[PDB]
RNA sequence: AGCCGGUAGCGGGCGUGGAUCCCUGGAUGUCCGAAUGGGGGAACCCGGCCGGCGGGAACGCCGGUCACCGCGCGCGCGGGGGGAACCUGGGGAACUGAAACAUCUCAGUACCCAGAGGAGAGGAAAGAGAAAUCGACUCCCUGAGUAGCGGCGAGCGA
RNA sequence: UGGUUCGUGGAGCCAUGGGGGAAUCUGGGCGGACCACCGCCUAAGGCUAAGUACUCCGGGUGACCGAUAGCGCACCAGUAC
RNA sequence: GUAGGGAAACCGAGUCCGAACAGGGCGCAGCGGCCGCAAAGUCCGCGGCCGUGGACCCGAAACCGGGCGAGCUAGCCCUGGCCAGGGUGAAGCUGGGGUGAGACCCAGUGGAGGCCCGAACCGGUGGGGGAUGCAAACCCCUCGGAUGAGCUGGGGCUAGGAGUGAAAAGCUAACCGAGCCCGGAGAUAGCUGGUUCUCCCCGAAAUGACUUUAGGGUCAGCCUCAGGCG
RNA sequence: CGUAGGGUUAGGCGGGACCUAAGGUGAAGCCGAAAGGCGUAGCCGAAGGGCAGCCGGUUAAUAUUCCGGCCCUUCCCGCAG
RNA sequence: UGGUGUUGGCUCUUGGUCGCGCCUGCGUAGGAUAGGUGGGAGCCUGUGAACCCCCGCCUCCGGGUGGGGGGGAGGCGCCGGUGAAAUACCACCCUGGCGCGGCUGGGGGCCUAACCCUCGGAUGGGGGGACAGCGCUUGGCGGGCAGUUUGACUGGGGCGGU
RNA sequence: GGGCCUGACUGCGAGGCCUGCAAGCCGAGCAGGGGCGAAAGCCGGGCCUAGUGAACCGGUGGUCCCGUGUGGAAGGGCCAU
RNA sequence: UGGGAGAGGGUGGUGGAAUUCCCGGAGUAGCGGUGAAAUGCGCAGAUACCGGGAGGAACGCCGAUGGCGAAGGCAGCCAC
RNA sequence: GCCCGGAUAGCUCAGGGUAGAGCAGGGGAUUGAAAAUCCCCGUGUCCUUGGUUCGAUUCCGAGUCCGGGCACCA
């Protein structure tokens, strides 16, 4: 999953702890690691398809931008988009960021 | 989350009125369908702004009434019409008083807006309910004399 | 005061009316190349449009123009690629060391990619941290192999 | 999870992939868990010379080399092969 | 450097353990007549050795990163081409016989087949030769396949823990149980080799303990030098 | 082999100004930290399709190319139907 | 593979905890169905009692109880008999019930609109459907792959022994 | 064999044995508070020599030594195991 | 020529009883089986009961000491 | 170490107001026998202790012993 397009999140990069033993807080001799190794976290992109203007708009976002969509959707009333291409009405709402 | 009931609805709400539903059903039911708005700050005092732009426009037509009820419970019309000690030969209609309010004391009626079904046949003096606007009923004294 | 590059020779020329030569600006600048009209096995091939040349309509040649993307209300402006090291960002090993080895080390190094520029990063406190204190950031000395971190091992290290 | 001297440690601070999710100074963050007190500072917009690094290039200089040395190449070399 | 002792609070020529004024640990310190010299210590030079670096030089088999290769070879895809001549004689068909009708039998016709013999072409069975070759796989004789799971030209696709494989760990550009090139890189090598002028004095060890140690190390023993003692 | 001079002549032969095959590339679109990976159409891509020249002579050296003889193709313009 | 996000509508049946309501509680001794204690000589009844028909009921099968139709001066306590414990009323509670309300969590049926598939017709129709997919997180299986370890002495090494 | 007992002590320890290190061993005597004995005295386990495990990491009881601006706390140190 | 009886044969259809399995419901401590037992099955809810479904095989009564066929052999019902 | 539990007749399985049942055993009935079957009969500090209660299998606490279950291991 690649790009929030409204956040801007991007998968980054994380280790894998594997660890085992007692921790020291429960008597435990303390925590060994028996193995790091990388990883991806990943944004909860998901599909917000909306109707702006009378054309059908598709964002890929992370849920947790999903409500800044429909905020640009209010913004763009003010805005004279009739004719545009649907391609163009995504660049538009997109400036209001 | 909050909305704004653009519509009654079952076991949700009157229209105008901010309800709290699930995200879901907002996003993919109510706002896709008109029936409702997300109720942001922005146009959730332009809500207001109409609870306060009807209320104004309703008080006032409760007062332009009031301008007339006052006016008209202190007079009478006096209508004559050629009329043997009882019988009139043709009548006074809604139409005619209405006519004959504007004649003499100027004021402009309704004839459809006052409360007469069959037109007036005998001589005396009436009572009849004017009805400009609810809850604001004229009572109009009007007098049939020869 | 000599000159026509290395380069003498044949055969011919130029220079005190200032040549050759040196510096600056300009003109010309085939074809390929980001290569950008289209295609292509780079330096070849094939077109549209306007104008010209030939006897010229077919054919050919000459000049101009014609990629894509982004930004601004069809027109403009910008981008593309290159650069020895240096710089920042996105990714990121292993041999080796631990006299075996896995955590750890090597090292955020080598290297890949994107970007920037003569530098780049950073930068005007939601800072430091104990002084009733200091006062952006960067860079050098010192603090200090200190404080600490660490199969409290090898080592790492403000 | 990463960064820091900090390898889960009493683990704060700075950053953030996931969930939940405020307030506008009487608001908020910090002083190494946490609480009180006492202080420090004002996050979630951006720009900013100079001092710093490098050496394709120019010059200056060597208790630097002197043709098996010094650049791979003093010469028609990133050539011949 | 001028103060140390203590885990520390802390005390201080002391301090720590302790109930102790007990004991013990670790600490505490110039020559000759105020003047000279010498000395705490510290700074710079020089030399020996040690730590960190590739650290005396040369040498792996390997590991990792980024690229380059299917013009060899392996498989597949697309489009073309090639297989002299001879032999055997399936089905079917026709006719005859047969029967109630049939099955079926006979003859002719027919021309099937990972069929037969054999060139081209593709192979490589046995022997001989060759062995600083004609040749980093060749030559002679012999032998297998030769209408098929056949051979072959041209155009393409798939590769490095990956491809491809009628499977041999085969092949992936003349060495593949993990290609090649450049890089990390001077990897590491307790191993093997090598280590360059002269003279003079002294002169070992091959044992003990411990050691994932045993042909390697730490300490001791044994050698040497400087100062001291006598 | 060294030095020098000469020598390769096309509307019809082969390829291009034609077609498409695998495959490659790729408006639309899809995906991926970056680099990039896909991808219908379309475009590219041939020893496949398509398309008009045969015989003889000549040079030291080219010839279906030059010449000779006899044939043929497309494009442009015009006339006729 | 649990939780959660993307993830919504309507139903039905449930469980768990919280507060309140009304009870349920019968070994033997004895009026009878005696929770534990404490209080306490009065609770009551026209603010409908002693009897008849419906049951919620639970019954230990003897009974306890409520609201209804009955109903128009009556009740049961202290008194007591054997009790560890007196019976009325009140009150705080124990072990259980159900009734309501709260937070909830579990299942089951349906719906469509997210999401997915599909339809020469695409602001639509059909199918799947809040499942699947995908994000974060939990535990598990896991030579398919990866990094490695797999001791020394030894009349050679292994085996044996140590 | 019996009587009384807990020295199977606390705080130290001159001097030695052994020995590469680290360990292992013997130990008179002083102080505290005891046991036995009339006393001299003896007693810091066992006639003796095997019955064992460095360090790291952590547990527990005690101490009240450190406590990240301060008072506490978290967490360490020290003694014992 | 006109008649008759018949499980004579072959093909295609089709009906109800029973068994078994499956699903739903209701219900609980055993069911099964034998000379007697045991193995087996059952609180993971069997047996016994009701409703729904699937599938194969054989055709009760009529039926007889019967009928038909060369024999082997032929039995729900229907048509050819 | 911690959580969940047990202990009841020889064996085993159940359980505030009982000390139960089956299996093993004893006799009798039965057959030809082995039995099945039939009747009866036994065999307990209910682990110990302390308390709750009028009373203790029960309830609580503390030991013991054995079950379980869990984690850790320098
Ligand atoms: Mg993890
Ligand atoms: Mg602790
Ligand atoms: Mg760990
Ligand atoms: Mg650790
Ligand atoms: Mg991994
Ligand atoms: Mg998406
Ligand atoms: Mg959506
Ligand atoms: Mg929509
Ligand atoms: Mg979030
Ligand atoms: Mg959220
Ligand atoms: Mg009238
Ligand atoms: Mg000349
Ligand atoms: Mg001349
Ligand atoms: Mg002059
Ligand atoms: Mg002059
Ligand atoms: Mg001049
Ligand atoms: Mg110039
Ligand atoms: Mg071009
Ligand atoms: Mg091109
Ligand atoms: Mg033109
Ligand atoms: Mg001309
Ligand atoms: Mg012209
Ligand atoms: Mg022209
Ligand atoms: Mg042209
Ligand atoms: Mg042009
Ligand atoms: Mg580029
Ligand atoms: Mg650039
Ligand atoms: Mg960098
Ligand atoms: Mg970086
Ligand atoms: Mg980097
Ligand atoms: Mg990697
Ligand atoms: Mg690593
Ligand atoms: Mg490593
Ligand atoms: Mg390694
Ligand atoms: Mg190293
Ligand atoms: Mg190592
Ligand atoms: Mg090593
Ligand atoms: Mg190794
Ligand atoms: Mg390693
Ligand atoms: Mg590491
Ligand atoms: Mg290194
Ligand atoms: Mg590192
Ligand atoms: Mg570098
Ligand atoms: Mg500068
Ligand atoms: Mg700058
Ligand atoms: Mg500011
Ligand atoms: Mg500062
Ligand atoms: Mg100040
Ligand atoms: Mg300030
Ligand atoms: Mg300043
Ligand atoms: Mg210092
Ligand atoms: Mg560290
Ligand atoms: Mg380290
Ligand atoms: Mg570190
Ligand atoms: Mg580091
Ligand atoms: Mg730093
Ligand atoms: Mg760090
Ligand atoms: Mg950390
Ligand atoms: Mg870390
Ligand atoms: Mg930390
Ligand atoms: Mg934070
Ligand atoms: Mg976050
Ligand atoms: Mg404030
Ligand atoms: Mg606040
Ligand atoms: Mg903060
Ligand atoms: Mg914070
Ligand atoms: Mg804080
Ligand atoms: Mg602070
Ligand atoms: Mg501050
Ligand atoms: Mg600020
Ligand atoms: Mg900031
Ligand atoms: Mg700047
Ligand atoms: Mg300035
Ligand atoms: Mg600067
Ligand atoms: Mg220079
Ligand atoms: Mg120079
Ligand atoms: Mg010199
Ligand atoms: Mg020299
Ligand atoms: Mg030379
Ligand atoms: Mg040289
Ligand atoms: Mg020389
Ligand atoms: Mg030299
Ligand atoms: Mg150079
Ligand atoms: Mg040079
Ligand atoms: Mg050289
Ligand atoms: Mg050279
Ligand atoms: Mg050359
Ligand atoms: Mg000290
Ligand atoms: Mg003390
Ligand atoms: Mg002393
Ligand atoms: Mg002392
Ligand atoms: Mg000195
Ligand atoms: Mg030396
Ligand atoms: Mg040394
Ligand atoms: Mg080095
Ligand atoms: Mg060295
Ligand atoms: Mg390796
Ligand atoms: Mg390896
Ligand atoms: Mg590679
Ligand atoms: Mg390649
Ligand atoms: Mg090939
Ligand atoms: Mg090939
Ligand atoms: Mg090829
Ligand atoms: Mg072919
Ligand atoms: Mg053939
Ligand atoms: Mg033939
Ligand atoms: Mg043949
Ligand atoms: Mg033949
Ligand atoms: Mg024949
Ligand atoms: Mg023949
Ligand atoms: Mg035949
Ligand atoms: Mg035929
Ligand atoms: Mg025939
Ligand atoms: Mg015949
Ligand atoms: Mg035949
Ligand atoms: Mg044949
Ligand atoms: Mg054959
Ligand atoms: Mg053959
Ligand atoms: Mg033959
Ligand atoms: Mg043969
Ligand atoms: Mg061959
Ligand atoms: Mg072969
Ligand atoms: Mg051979
Ligand atoms: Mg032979
Ligand atoms: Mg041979
Ligand atoms: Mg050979
Ligand atoms: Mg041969
Ligand atoms: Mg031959
Ligand atoms: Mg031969
Ligand atoms: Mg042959
Ligand atoms: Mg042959
Ligand atoms: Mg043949
Ligand atoms: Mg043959
Ligand atoms: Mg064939
Ligand atoms: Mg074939
Ligand atoms: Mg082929
Ligand atoms: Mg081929
Ligand atoms: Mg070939
Ligand atoms: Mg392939
Ligand atoms: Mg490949
Ligand atoms: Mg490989
Ligand atoms: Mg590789
Ligand atoms: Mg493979
Ligand atoms: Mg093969
Ligand atoms: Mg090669
Ligand atoms: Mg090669
Ligand atoms: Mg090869
Ligand atoms: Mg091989
Ligand atoms: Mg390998
Ligand atoms: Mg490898
Ligand atoms: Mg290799
Ligand atoms: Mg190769
Ligand atoms: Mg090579
Ligand atoms: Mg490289
Ligand atoms: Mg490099
Ligand atoms: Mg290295
Ligand atoms: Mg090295
Ligand atoms: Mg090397
Ligand atoms: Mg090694
Ligand atoms: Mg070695
Ligand atoms: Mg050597
Ligand atoms: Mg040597
Ligand atoms: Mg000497
Ligand atoms: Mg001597
Ligand atoms: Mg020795
Ligand atoms: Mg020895
Ligand atoms: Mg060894
Ligand atoms: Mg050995
Ligand atoms: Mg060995
Ligand atoms: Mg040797
Ligand atoms: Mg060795
Ligand atoms: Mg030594
Ligand atoms: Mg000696
Ligand atoms: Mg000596
Ligand atoms: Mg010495
Ligand atoms: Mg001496
Ligand atoms: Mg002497
Ligand atoms: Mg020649
Ligand atoms: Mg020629
Ligand atoms: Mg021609
Ligand atoms: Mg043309
Ligand atoms: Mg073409
Ligand atoms: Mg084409
Ligand atoms: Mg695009
Ligand atoms: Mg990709
Ligand atoms: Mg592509
Ligand atoms: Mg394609
Ligand atoms: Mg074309
Ligand atoms: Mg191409
Ligand atoms: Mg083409
Ligand atoms: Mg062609
Ligand atoms: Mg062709
Ligand atoms: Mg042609
Ligand atoms: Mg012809
Ligand atoms: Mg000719
Ligand atoms: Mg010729
Ligand atoms: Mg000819
Ligand atoms: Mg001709
Ligand atoms: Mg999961
Ligand atoms: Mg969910
Ligand atoms: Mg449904
Ligand atoms: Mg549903
Ligand atoms: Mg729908
Ligand atoms: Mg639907
Ligand atoms: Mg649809
Ligand atoms: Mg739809
Ligand atoms: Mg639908
Ligand atoms: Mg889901
Ligand atoms: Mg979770
Ligand atoms: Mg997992
Ligand atoms: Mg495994
Ligand atoms: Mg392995
Ligand atoms: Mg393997
Ligand atoms: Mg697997
Ligand atoms: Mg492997
Ligand atoms: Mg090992
Ligand atoms: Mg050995
Ligand atoms: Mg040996
Ligand atoms: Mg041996
Ligand atoms: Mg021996
Ligand atoms: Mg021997
Ligand atoms: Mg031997
Ligand atoms: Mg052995
Ligand atoms: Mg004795
Ligand atoms: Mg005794
Ligand atoms: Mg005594
Ligand atoms: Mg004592
Ligand atoms: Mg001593
Ligand atoms: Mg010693
Ligand atoms: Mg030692
Ligand atoms: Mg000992
Ligand atoms: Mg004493
Ligand atoms: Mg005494
Ligand atoms: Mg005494
Ligand atoms: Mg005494
Ligand atoms: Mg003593
Ligand atoms: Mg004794
Ligand atoms: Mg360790
Ligand atoms: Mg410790
Ligand atoms: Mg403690
Ligand atoms: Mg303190
Ligand atoms: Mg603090
Ligand atoms: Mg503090
Ligand atoms: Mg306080
Ligand atoms: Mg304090
Ligand atoms: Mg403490
Ligand atoms: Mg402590
Ligand atoms: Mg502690
Ligand atoms: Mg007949
Ligand atoms: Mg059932
Ligand atoms: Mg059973
Ligand atoms: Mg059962
Ligand atoms: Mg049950
Ligand atoms: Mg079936
Ligand atoms: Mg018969």
């Amino acid at each position: 999953s690649k790009v929030c397009e409204i956040s801007g999140k991007r998968p980054i990069v994380a280790n894998s702890i594997q660890r085992r033993g007692k921790a020291k807080r429960e008597g435990g001799v303390g925590k060994k690691t028996t193995g790091i190794s990388k990883r991806r976290q990943y944004p909860n992109l998901q599909k917000v398809r909306v109707r702006v203007a009378g054309q059908e708009i598709t964002f890929r976002v992370a849920a947790s931008h999903i409500p800044k969509v429909y905020e640009l959707v209010e913004r763009a009333k003010g805005l004279k988009l009739e004719g545009l291409s649907p391609k163009e009405i995504k660049k538009e709402l997109l400036k209001l960021l | 989350m909050k909305v704004i009931l653009l519509e009654p609805l079952e076991n949700l709400g009157d229209v105008g009125q901010v309800v709290d539903v699930k995200p879901g059903y907002a996003r993919n039911y109510l706002l896709p369908r008109g029936l409702a708005v997300l109720a942001t700050e922005s146009n959730l005092k332009a809500l207001e702004a109409r609870i306060r732009a009807q209320a104004k426009r309703l008080a006032e037509r409760k007062a332009e009434a009031e301008r007339l009820k006052e006016i008209l419970e202190n007079l009478t019309l006096t209508i004559p019409v050629r009329a043997g000690e009882t019988k009139i030969y043709g009548s006074v209609t809604a139409k005619d008083i209405a006519e004959a309010l504007s004649r003499q004391h100027g004021v402009t009626i309704d004839p459809k807006r006052l409360a007469l079904e069959k037109p007036i046949k005998e001589l005396g003096e009436y009572v009849l309910t004017y009805k400009p606007h609810p809850e604001v009923p004229i009572q109009l004294k009007v007098s049939v004399v020869a």
